[PDB]
């Protein structure tokens, strides 16, 4: 079978702000 | 176009089409600050629903996804210093063979400036308390 071919949803809806923000930062961990 | 530059970051999604990460280590060896403003600019204005049509990245998705590569056309943004630069974005599904997971899309994003703008001005550190 093939997720993508559905599982990328047809709606494709972006993302808000805070998840770009925390991907771009990096780190996995968060010092502190 | 060519093979020359750096000013560039990449996407990775899962299989359910949602974000989870971004590789922008290209923009880092650009030296140059604002990466993010760029970054999230470029990424809005892709996933931006032309008109009455759908965004881009949706026309980039299921082209990918029924072909397995697509790439978006050169869209203009404007930075937080006014600054109009274009840039494209393609899309390439990738699946895992090794590892036991699931497929991801890669999105490349280039960033292609209209104009030079690239002046001589590495110098925003220089102190920080006593050097020699």
């Amino acid at each position: 079978g093939t997720w993508i071919g559905e599982d990328i949803f047809p709606p494709l809806l972006p993302p808000t702000e805070q998840d770009l923000t925390k991907l771009l930062l990096e780190g996995q961990g968060e010092s502190g | 176009g060519h093979m020359t530059g750096v000013e560039s970051f990449m996407t990775k999604q899962d299989t359910t089409g949602k974000i989870i990460s971004i590789d922008t280590s290209s923009l880092r060896a650009a030296g140059r600050t604002g990466w993010e403003d760029l970054v999230r600019k470029c990424i809005y204005a892709f996933f931006q629903p032309q008109g009455r049509e759908p965004s881009y990245a949706r026309q980039l998705f299921q082209e990918v996804m029924t072909r397995g590569t697509a790439s978006s056309p050169s869209y203009r943004f404007i930075l937080n210093d006014g600054t109009m630069l274009s840039a494209h974005t393609r899309c390439k599904l990738c699946y895992p063979q090794s590892p036991d997971m699931q497929p991801f899309i890669m999105g490349i994003h280039i960033i292609d400036r209209e104009h030079s703008g690239l002046s001589p001005q590495d110098d925003t550190n220089s102190g920080m308390s006593i050097p020699r």
